[PDB]
C-alpha cells in the first residue's frame, strides 16, 4: 500500500473525483452498483506530459482505498517485449488478483509503440496479452487497471475501446496550489529555513513539472550539502592549524534561489499544446 | 527610409543596414545588420530544408548566423529546428522526431567547411 | 581503484567538482545527505568529442575516492546486443554491487544505438541497464558514468530523473589541460629538458586527448629509432580527429542546455 | 620481399612496427611503448597485401595465420562469432606471430555499401584485439579493397590504426589517401 496520499499532490480535484467514483465507490458501496446495474468501469488511462505526478495519482488513489498496489514500468514491459516473455503478463495479473483489492499501473504503456516507432500495426504481443488478462478478469475481484502514457497517440486503440481502460484522463502540469503541495512533498523530511516562501516559490515556477520542481528541492539540497560539507573542511586549515555554531542548519533561501538558477522546464510550451490538442480532439467528439 | 518607432529607433525590417558599428565583419559595411529583431555582425546564410510530417511539405529556408563576433548570437540547430518545427507543425505528437532530422539536416547543409566561402542572403543595402 | 589521478587529465575544474559532489560526498559525508534528506545521483552521462578523457576521468574520480572502478567498454554491450545477451547486465551490475563503493562506467552508451544507424531509441541491452539502474538500492554506493559521443542519438529514458539524469560536457582539453595530457603521457619515457611541453601544447590547439597521445607515440616512436627534433618530426604528422564542425554539435547541444534554466533571476522577497 | 617490387615505403613502415618490437625488446621499454596492436591495408584487389604480410612475417620468422574473407563471411552466417575467439587463441599459441584477415570489409560488403556499421564478427574481433597482451607479439594486418566502408572502430587507437596505401578506380584510393593526408597540414610546428 503506498504512503503517498493526495496532499503529495494537493491538485487536480476533479481527477481525485473520478479516481474515488472508479476506484472508491466499487470497492466502498457493492451495494449502489449492484442496485443500480453498473458494471464497474475496468480501468483509466493517465496522459499528460512526463513526470506530472500520474505515478503519483495511483499512488495517491490506491493509497485511500488502502489496496495493495504495484506498479510495472515501460522497462519491464520493452523486457518483455524483446524477449518474446509476454506471458509474463499473466503471473502480473495473478499477483493483482492476488492482493485483491489492487490497482494495477503501467508507468509506460507507449513504451513498446515508441519502441517501434510513433511498418506493422498498433497492435503487439505485450499489449495483446494484457488485453486479453484485462478482458479474462473476474470483474468482481476490485483489481483497477491504470495505464499512464506520455504518447496517447501512439497508444494502442484497442486499449482505448468500452469495457477496457474506456476513460482516458488528462493530467496536466501542476497548478499553483498543486506546485506548492509538490513543493511542500519534497521539502517534506528535509530541514528547511521558515522563512523560505514556498508559496512564492511555486508561484514564480509557472509551468514546472512535478519532476522540475523535484530538481528544484534536489538541487537546493545539494547545495546546502556542498555548504556544509565546505564549511567543515574549513574547519581544518583553521583548527588543527591554528588552534561550535553549525555553518548550515538549514535549506536557507540563498540556496533555493542559486537552485532556481539550475532549474529548467522540461515541458516546453509545445509539449503542452500537443497534449491540449489531444484533449480538444477527444472531447470535441 | 522607413518607419520610425517613436523614440527614433527606424523600424528596420530583415536585411537593413543598422547604424551600429560591425564588431565582425567579412561584410565590406563596418556596420551591423538587421534580422528578426537583432543586430547581427553579418548577413545570415540561407538554405531551404524540407519537412516531412502527416504527408505535409514544407519549403522553409532556415537562416544561419555563423561568424558572429559575440559569440551569443549565433545559431544554434537544436534551438532553429525547434523553432522550425513547432511553427510549422506546432502541438504535434512525436515532433522531436523531426526535430532531430532537421537538426541532422542543417548540421550537414552548414559542413560544407569552407569558411573562405560565405554566400549572404541576396538583400538589397549594403 | 584505477591509478589515474587528476593531474592526469588537468584542467576541467567545473568537471571535477561535479563529479566531486556526486561521487566522494556521498560516500564521504552520508551523515550530510540523510541530514538534508537527499537521495544521491544515481548515475551521470559525459557528452563530448571522442578521445577527450570521458574514461579517463571517471578512471580519476574512482581514484580520488579510492572506490572500485569496472569500464564496460562499447564492444562489451554490442556483444552483449548482438547476442541477445543482455540478462549478463544484471550480473555485471552485480559486480558493481559486490564491489561497492563503485564507479561502473560504460564507455559507449550509444554504440548500440549507432549499429542500428526503422525502430525507436529502445533496446535490449539499454532497457536492461535502465531496469538495473531502477531496481538498484541508493544505500549501496554505486555510481553509473555512462559516456557518449552521441548526446542525442541516446535513449531518453536514460536521462530521465532518478537516472543518468546529469549530462556533462567533457570538452576538447584547453592549454592547460593539454600540457597536463602531454606530461602525463611522456611519464614513462625519457624526454630531454630541450622540449618545453608547453609551447606545444600551446600551438596545439583543438587536439583531442587520443590527438596528443598519437603525437607523442609518434615523437617517441622514432626516438625509438627524446629530442625537440624528433617531436617535431612527429608532429608533423599530427591530425586533428575532431573538427570544429564536429565541435559545433557539441558546444550548441551544451549551449541550449545551459539556454533552458533561464529563472537565475528567481530572488525571494 | 624480393617477391614484391617497389613499395620501399611501405617496406619501411611494416618492419618499423612489426620487427622492432620482437628483436628490440629492451629498446622500446627504455622509452616506455606500447606497441601498436595491428594496421590496416587498403588498395586495389590483388595489390600484393597478402604477400607483403607474408613477406613481413618471413622477415620476422613468424608463423602468418591468414583469416581470408569467406572465412569471415561464414562466421557471419549462422552467428558464429564466438570462433573469433577461437582464431585469437590460435594467433596467441604461436608466440610470434602475425594474424593477417584477407578482407575486413567483406561483411560490411555483403550488408551492402540499413543498419550501421558495426557486425558480430568485426565485434568479436574489436573485444580480442583489446584484450590482447602487449606482451605476446600478435600483429593484426586487416587488409581492405574498399577502406571507406570498413567499420570506424577499428581504426581506433589501440586497434588497426595505421592505415597503409598498397598501390576510375584507382582515383578513389588516392582521394581516400589525400582525405588520410590533407588535414594533416600541421607539419610547420617549430620549437622555439
Amino acid at each position: 500500500v503506498p504512503q503517498v496520499t493526495w496532499e503529495d499532490i494537493g491538485g487536480l480535484e476533479d481527477v481525485k473525483r473520478e479516481l474515488q467514483e472508479l476506484v472508491q465507490y466499487p470497492v466502498e458501496h457493492p451495494d449502489k452498483f449492484l442496485k443500480f446495474g453498473m458494471t464497474p468501469s475496468k480501468g483509466v488511462l493517465f496522459y499528460g506530459p512526463p513526470g506530472c505526478g500520474k505515478t503519483l495519482l495511483a499512488k495517491a488513489i490506491a493509497n485511500e482505498c488502502q489496496a495493495n498496489f504495484i506498479s510495472i514500468k515501460g522497462p519491464e514491459l520493452l523486457t518483455m517485449w524483446f524477449g518474446e516473455s509476454e506471458a509474463n503478463v499473466r503471473e502480473i495479473f495473478d499477483k493483482a488478483r492476488q492482493a485483491a483489492p489492487c490497482v494495477l499501473f503501467f508507468d509506460e504503456l507507449d513504451s513498446i509503440a515508441k519502441a517501434r516507432g510513433g511498418g506493422g500495426g498498433a497492435a503487439d504481443r505485450v499489449i495483446n496479452q494484457i488485453l486479453t488478462e484485462m478482458d479474462g478478469m473476474s470483474t468482481k475481484k476490485n483489481v483497477f487497471i491504470i495505464g499512464a502514457t506520455n504518447r496517447p497517440d501512439i497508444i494502442d486503440p484497442a486499449i482505448l475501446r468500452p469495457g477496457r481502460l474506456d476513460q482516458l484522463i488528462y493530467i496536466p502540469l501542476p497548478d499553483e496550489k498543486s506546485r506548492v503541495a509538490i513543493l511542500k512533498a519534497n521539502l517534506r523530511k528535509s530541514p528547511v529555513a521558515k522563512d523560505v516562501d514556498l508559496e512564492f516559490l511555486a508561484k514564480m515556477t509557472n509551468g514546472f513539472s512535478g519532476a522540475d520542481l523535484t530538481e528544484i528541492c534536489q538541487r537546493a539540497c545539494k547545495l546546502a550539502i556542498r555548504e556544509s560539507i565546505e564549511s567543515e573542511i574549513r574547519r581544518e586549515r583553521e583548527r588543527q592549524t591554528n588552534p561550535e555554531d553549525d555553518p548550515v542548519p538549514e535549506i536557507r533561501r540563498d540556496h533555493f534561489e542559486e537552485a532556481m538558477r539550475f532549474a529548467r522546464r522540461s515541458v516546453s510550451d509545445n509539449d503542452i499544446r500537443k497534449y491540449e490538442m489531444f484533449a480538444q480532439t477527444l472531447q470535441q467528439s | 527610409v522607413r518607419k520610425v518607432r517613436g523614440d527614433g529607433s527606424i523600424v528596420y525590417l530583415d536585411g537593413d543596414r543598422t547604424n551600429s558599428r560591425s564588431t565582425g565583419g567579412k561584410c565590406g559595411c563596418g556596420f551591423k545588420h538587421f534580422w528578426d529583431g537583432k543586430e547581427y555582425d553579418n548577413l545570415p546564410e540561407a538554405f531551404p530544408i524540407t519537412l516531412e510530417w502527416g504527408g505535409r511539405v514544407v519549403r522553409e529556408t532556415v537562416y544561419w548566423f555563423q561568424y558572429e563576433s559575440d559569440s551569443s548570437l549565433n545559431s544554434n540547430v537544436y534551438d532553429v529546428a525547434m523553432k522550425l518545427v513547432t511553427k510549422h507543425f506546432p502541438g504535434e505528437f512525436g515532433s522531436e522526431i523531426l526535430v532531430q532530422k532537421v537538426v541532422h539536416t542543417i548540421l550537414h547543409q552548414t559542413a560544407k567547411k569552407n569558411p573562405d566561402d560565405y554566400t549572404p542572403v541576396n538583400i538589397d543595402g549594403a
